[PDB]
């Protein structure tokens, strides 16, 4: 049961770069690449006490690339794993997409091919990849528009980094993040979004960091992932692997897009002063104070949950909890749905980090759920996707690049039968 | 001399059955690396029943464990009694099933029944006298209850004069672990009505329920669920291991419950089960545990019996007892509770006793009810994969892997017409 | 969403006993039409076969009546 | 010190309280084949 | 053989419960951790009535506590005698009443009246022959009042032929508790009116006199309260638990003091009740006894019964008497003071022996008598409810719970004509 | 069994940092947060060694906040309930119920959420608030407006500041106590008085401190709340939880308006001097000189009266002097309640705060009565609140923070029909 994770681009490969930090020190693993067998999910094992990870970081920047080639794990990466071009794609869609991704793309999964040879049963594939670039963006969707026509019925978990409402780094984000969708719906198995407005927002209310970085972001989403792989790595009471969110959080080949959270996020102060049971870390995973998007669950109606546990949870509690949040009413699910949750409980708890600011908890909660919620963060993006589009701003450059503009005309109409789909399923 | 061959298909299925195998071998004085160290000389001879004596005093378990991702069979061979299943008996998959029914009964299925087949064949004709195959597994996983159904069918195909047993935990609102519960569920109920010999139903809230308020326990991890589920197998099974007063072999018991082929679906319970803080304050007498059996708190389903009417009953009682008061119990019971019963059976309650407690009690009960309540619990399913179907939800990971709607239709009109028929009994 | 009655256990998942202690959701208890009308009550027994309500992939057909 | 197998009677350490970790190790695992694959049991 | 089961419901009737339950226990000789420890072979046999041996010399009272909130259990639960309860028997609830009728009548015994209905149904079908059931409340408060009513009127819905023994405490005006006094008392006496087979009733003014001028008590704990009420309730079933020259049970005992089956308000006194100093001046005879017995000040209620008629009479006596000296006594105490006793019954007292007093004692006395001099504190109550009811104040709360206003006007109705029928016999 | 306690401006946090002084003192808590189970009520046990009371501080103005923030109990409150906010609501019922309460006000009520989920067997809310001021008049009848509609039936007793009728530090607070009565009629089910003046002439009379300050004010309104909840907390005779208030001292659902009184409030020298005893102390919390709110009730008649006792006291005794009580003629209970009393006992005899001026005693009593005195303050601040609006004086400031004149008239003849009401109930 080994599952292999690709990284796309600049933001792709800086969340795989504290992923990966958080997985050695998991497994205890030293950065020289050798232990001082649950390991065997993520790193294989060569010739004799040496470990190299099944990841792709591919981008076309060769500068963060050749950065990790010279920091601290210079002998843990294989080194034809990181792959990097030669010139970079510049927030731009269609440069990402059909001029540079032409003689990456087969490279990356002509050595993508070679790493599920090695493996032995492969679980799926797990993407890291932000919208907001050309590369993550471009590049993104033509790789996994070959991944699956290469193997299809193997499950893709994508947790993209979907840009902020007001918080953005960019100008002509709202067109890449248009035209990256408008293919991330027929290929994509499972997509989590992850605005980074919304980290700064819990980063500031639990963690009280007045000024984090982009690493502290980094660090929580990596706790966030070894929290819902947990079950495949280590046992629990009740697990459930990878390729069960595919059929408990998608009602719909084309709605699939989950809103996750994440409890108990705290300080270190905080910590020390509350009471952590089961109860309230399960009321807090659901408080729209604590979701890693920016929107508001109580806008709309929920579809499904998945609850993924670690630590030191015994089944009566969870179900105890579940139970109370079915006899609240500040949040209702759709007219659809009983059974409206999917559990799951992993024994081992949380590791922290030397140097990272959440505490140690001996419990934590991570929901993946599913709402019209979404429906109305696409709304908002298609809004000012509108507006520039309407007086033809930026079209030039994506239309030198290559893209015709009807590109634009059919991923907007996509968008629309998008905002119906959530219309009409929700009633 | 009866041989019970025994299956576990999923994850609950492996842990019950891990804890399973745990009681018996602790009842039969199997130490946990294969030899016998008991000191009466009544545990020697029914072993044959249960394990295979492979070389010195070296006796492996009957079993056959059967899913598709080893995480559960790791966590079975790594605790306690973990050395003692036959490496080949561990017929495994690769892929995993996903809470996918048609995953679990259409696509994997068909590459891993053979082996299965293969497996349990061998293990059949290796003893001489079947007495039944006993299947554990759940109704609300895929690859528990998908591909243990599978096994089911061709089974019974294959051996079809032999007894049958499934342990099987049913899903509950409340404790909704996953999200097509009706869609797995009531395509297996509409599996096990035609296949099943007959069907004990198992759901943890009932498990919670006699955890907290028999037991009054802290902590109830799964653990002590699959040891009450463990102690009801036992229970069931222990009048062929030990010899009683009046001796009720398991197709004793299925002719003496099941008044028509299709009413098999009994609720279990277990007695004695009383906490340590008032373990001091009780007596241990026959009708001290009939009041204790007899409870709607001490079922071991989700389902009132006091909203129904009691088809037939049973009652396994183990240890030194007098059997004037196991009569006298079962009759001032029935005559007390003259509405629960129904009218058109008389004596509606069939009693054993065997000679052999359970290791530290005195004597203890079993308890196995054919109610009618039981159709409230399919009346619970139908109706939500009624909600679910009728605008489709989730159905596209079933229609694109073989299966059409009219599996959907069929499975309600068994679930509804067989709901139909137990209102109509009562 | 709703919350069936469990007829055992329902004594134990009052919202009170939960620690609630707000007003609790009985949209969810209503929508059953249980017999007695309370939680604690029996279903309706249901027979035949569902038809199709939603056309393909989630989408209401025009016959049928929805909440705009 | 023996105690009995009945329900309830033991109550085990939470163990997560410890710093235990509980990896589970693949002693079950299929050998590299292509259309034919063996099931391999280890110690 | 015959069987008593108690149930105390809310705080003033858990208290009386514990001080009530420490009497029996050394009446019987047994310890506070549960064995005996008595010396007399005569204290064996009879506690079948009250207690259950559980396992190796563990005697644990017959008895179901019963309220909303664990201040009054952990009162109970701390001081000695306290840990003799199983604790299956505490039903408790997370609310509180707040001595709303209301709420004790319809919201909160809907949820706790199933789980205390099977336990005091286990603890009824648990012995064999049930004499009568026995409950200890007020009738000021919620959650004694309130759902001892309600519990009292399922109990008698189910179990009809068997007795019914109610001590309830009743308000004064100058000894006032609860504003809504009135309007819980006039609802629960109209309950108590068509259930309970007879009631004995007590108040707190009589006790406070009593352990003013005769105890010449200083500090009168509450203690000393339920201790005088205990020795009442040892008093009344003395005769079941031991041997006499002439028996009495509490069934004999109903029949021969309830003339009409709505006349059933006892009065009640205890003797001997006499100050340490002047302990020493006195002498041991039945004259003695009786002289304090009938006494206006002695009567443990707020009716003095020289206002009015006593309808009947009975004495319960303790210790080895001369029957001659007791029959005469009651002879002549009816013979002198003949215009206080109905003219068209003769020899309105009946009269009992039992041979073993109270332990440190020669001899004791018990009297319950029914005479028409209640309807002064029925009366001193409806005209409160009626006063109140005009302006409808405090009704809301009510209200609010679902109770309408015919359920007033009824409860007063019932009020009336008694108290009319009352005034007809005297 | 639980309660938790929500403080809604200067006055009430300060009254709340007394209470919470009190409160540690009397469960032998450490100001850090550990001892050197009758905690559970207040405290809830974290962790090991650590108790975080069931409490929110929420303000407007960051000043006090900090304050508790930086002073010696930095460790027992806990930085994630103490609400602050930026800039003053300012005396200004409109800027504190409309402008900042709007935006505060789901914060507070959120964290309230989790509190009562971690909460198990709640008896009830208790508010803490002075009407005078802005935020605690404002966002107060805000948070109980929504209080309300999220439980509905639970008892909330709210311990309410009013301001004095001839010593007063504000303009606007007759505005301010009107629009702030308006709401607590129909959203408080239990709402007790306690005016300063009443208070001031205590400690001159009694305790002869003859310069106070707000220090002994909150401390002896956290001693009359640690006797009205120590029958919840520590073990009596005779008990009364929170919710009992609710049903045996509000006949009319809009009538709930409680004088509160306590006794013996005695310095050191004059215990030395005096015997105490359940007859004279319960004689003494009559008379008008020690009730808590400036007002005759020789002028008014009882509705009912609720009597906590603490301390080495038995029924006897009590039994006794309420008998007096009613023999005597003095004071008159209204016609249709003829038992107007309830009493209550407990062991536990009210602690000392080292540092306080009250003296350790052997028994005490609190009471919680109601009459139709209140229904003469209520004019009497009526005559002064027509007084300014009969020429719209100050009225610019709250139609411009965002209400209209429809809601003062509205406030207005409500407390008009709350005026006749209580003559009505008066009336025999
Ligand atoms: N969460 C997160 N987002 C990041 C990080 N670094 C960059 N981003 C996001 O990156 C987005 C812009 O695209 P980038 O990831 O910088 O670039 P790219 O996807 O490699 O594409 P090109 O710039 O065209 O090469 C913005 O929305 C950023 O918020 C990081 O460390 N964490
Ligand atoms: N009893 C008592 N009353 C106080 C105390 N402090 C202030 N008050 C009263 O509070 C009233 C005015 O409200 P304040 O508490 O001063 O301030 P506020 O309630 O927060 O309102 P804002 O000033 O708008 O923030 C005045 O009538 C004071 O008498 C105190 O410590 N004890
Ligand atoms: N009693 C018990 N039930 C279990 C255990 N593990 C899972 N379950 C039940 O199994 C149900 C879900 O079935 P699942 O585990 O997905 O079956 P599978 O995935 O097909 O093997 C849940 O309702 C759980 O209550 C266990 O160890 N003990
Ligand atoms: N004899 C006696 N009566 C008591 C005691 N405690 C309370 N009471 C009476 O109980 C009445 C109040 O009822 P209450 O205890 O509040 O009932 P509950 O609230 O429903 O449990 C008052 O009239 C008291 O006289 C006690 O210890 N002994
Ligand atoms: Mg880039
Ligand atoms: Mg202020």
């Amino acid at each position: 049961r080994e599952v292999i994770s690709i990284h796309i681009g600049q933001a792709g490969i800086q969340v795989g770069n504290a992923c990966w930090e958080l997985y050695c020190l998991e497994h205890g693993i030293q950065p020289d690449g050798q232990m001082p067998d649950a390991f065997n999910t993520f790193f294989s094992e060569t010739g004799a006490g040496k470990h190299v990870p099944r990841c792709i970081f591919l981008d076309l920047e060769p500068t963060v690339v050749d950065e990790v080639r010279t920091g601290t794990y210079r002998q843990l990466f294989h080194p034809e794993q990181l792959i990097s071009g030669k010139e970079d794609a510049a927030n731009n869609f269609a440069r990402g997409h059909y001029t540079i991704g032409k003689e990456i793309v087969d490279l990356a999964l002509d050595r993508i091919r070679k790493l599920a040879d090695n493996c032995t049963g492969l679980q799926g594939f797990l993407v890291f990849n932000a919208v907001g670039g050309g590369t993550g963006s471009g590049l993104g969707s033509l790789l996994l528009e070959r991944l699956s026509v290469d193997y299809g019925k193997k499950s893709k978990l994508g947790f993209t980094v979907y840009p902020s409402p007001q918080v953005s780094t960019a100008v002509v984000e709202p067109y890449n993040s248009v035209l990256s969708t408008h293919s991330l719906l027929e290929h994509t198995d499972v997509a989590v979004m992850l605005d980074n407005e919304a980290i700064y927002d819990i980063c500031r209310r639990s963690l009280d960091i007045e000024r984090p970085t982009y690493t502290n972001l980094n660090r929580l989403i990596a706790q966030v992932i070894s929290s819902l792989t947990a079950s495949l790595r280590f046992d629990g009471a009740l697990n459930v692997d990878i390729t069960e969110f595919q059929t408990n959080l998608v009602p719909y080949p084309r709605i699939h897009f989950m809103l996750s959270s994440y409890a108990p996020i705290i300080s270190a102060e905080k910590a020390y002063h509350e009471q952590l049971s089961v109860a309230e870390i399960t009321n807090a995973a659901f408080e729209p104070a604590s979701m890693m998007v920016k929107c508001d669950p109580r806008h709309g109606k929920y579809m499904a949950c998945c609850l993924m546990y670690r630590g030191d949870v015994v089944p009566k509690d969870v179900n105890a909890s579940v139970a109370t949040i079915k006899t609240k009413r500040t949040i209702q699910f759709v007219d659809w749905c009983p059974t409206g949750f999917k559990c799951g409980i992993n024994y081992q708890p949380p590791t922290v980090v030397p140097g990272g600011d959440l505490a140690k908890v001996q419990r934590a909660v991570c929901m993946i759920s599913n709402s019209t919620a979404i429906g109305e963060i696409f709304s908002r993006l298609d809004h000012k996707f509108d507006l520039m589009y309407a007086k033809r701003a930026f079209v030039h450059w994506y239309v030198g690049e290559g893209m015709e503009e009807g590109e634009f005309s059919e991923a907007r109409e996509d968008l629309a039968a998008l905002e119906k789909d959530f219309e009409e399923v929700g009633a | 001399m009866r041989e019970i061959v025994h299956i576990q298909g999923g994850q609950c299925g492996n842990q019950i059955g891990a804890k399973f195998w745990e009681v018996v071998s602790d009842e039969h004085g199997i130490d946990p690396t294969g030899t016998y160290h008991g000191d009466s000389d009544l545990q020697l001879e029914r072993i044959n029943v249960y394990f295979n004596e492979a070389t010195g005093g070296r006796y492996v378990p009957r079993a056959i464990l059967m899913d598709l991702e080893p995480g559960t069979m790791d966590s079975v061979r790594s605790g306690p009694y973990g050395q003692i299943f036959r490496p080949d008996n561990f017929v495994f998959g690769q892929t995993g099933a996903g809470n996918n029914w048609a995953k679990g009964h259409y696509t994997e299925g068909a590459e891993l029944i053979d082996s299965v087949l293969d497996v349990v064949r061998k293990e059949a004709e290796s003893c001489d006298c079947l007495q039944g195959f006993q299947v554990c597994h759940s109704l609300g996983g895929g690859t528990g209850s998908g591909m243990g159904t599978l096994l089911i069918s061709k089974i019974r195909e294959e051996y079809p004069d032999r007894m049958m047993l499934t342990f099987s935990v049913v899903p509950s609102p409340k404790v909704s672990d996953t999200v097509v519960e009706p869609y797995n569920a009531t395509l297996s109920v509409h599996q096990l009505v035609e296949n099943a010999d007959e069907c004990m139903v198992l759901d943890n809230e009932a498990l919670y329920d006699i955890c907290f308020r028999t037991l009054k326990l802290t902590t109830p991890t799964f653990g002590d669920l699959n040891h009450l589920i463990s102690a009801v197998m036992s229970g069931i099974t222990c009048c062929l291991r030990f010899p009683g007063q009046l001796n009720a072999d398991l197709r004793k018991l299925a002719v003496n419950l099941i008044p028509f082929p299709r009413l098999h679906f009994f609720m279990v319970g277990f007695t004695p089960l009383t906490s340590r803080g008032s373990q001091q304050y009780r007596a241990l007498t026959v009708p001290e545990l009939t009041q204790q059996m007899w409870d709607a708190k001490n079922m071991m389903c989700a389902a009132d019996p006091r909203h129904g009417r009691y088809l037939t009953a049973s009652a396994l009682f183990r240890g030194r007892m007098s059997t004037k008061e196991v009569d006298e119990q079962m009759l001032n019971v029935q005559n007390k509770n003259s509405s629960y019963f129904v009218e058109w059976i008389p004596n509606n309650v069939k009693s054993s006793v065997c000679d052999i407690p359970p290791k530290g009690l005195k004597m203890s009960a079993t308890f196995i009810g054919n109610s009618t309540a039981i159709q409230e619990m399919f009346k619970r399913v139908s109706e939500q994969f009624t909600a679910m179907f009728r605008r489709k939800a989730f159905l596209h990971w079933y229609t694109g892997e073989g299966m059409d709607e009219m599996e959907f239709t069929e499975a309600e009109s068994n679930m509804n017409d067989l709901v139909s028929e137990y209102q109509q009994y009562q | 969403s709703r919350s069936y009655p469990g007829e055992q256990v329902e004594h134990a998942f009052n919202s009170k006993r939960l620690k609630n202690w707000e007003v609790p959701a009985v949209d969810k208890s209503q929508a059953i039409s249980t017999s007695t009308g309370t939680r604690f009550g029996t279903l309706q027994p249901r027979s035949g076969r569902t038809q199709f309500i939603v056309d393909d992939n989630g989408h209401l057909k025009s016959g049928v009546p929805k909440l705009e | 010190p023996p105690i009995p197998k009945l329900p309830g009677y033991t109550v085990c350490l939470p163990q997560s309280l410890s710093d235990k970790g509980f990896k589970k190790g693949q002693t079950l695992t299929y050998v590299n084949g292509y259309q034919r694959e063996d099931a391999l049991a280890q110690v």
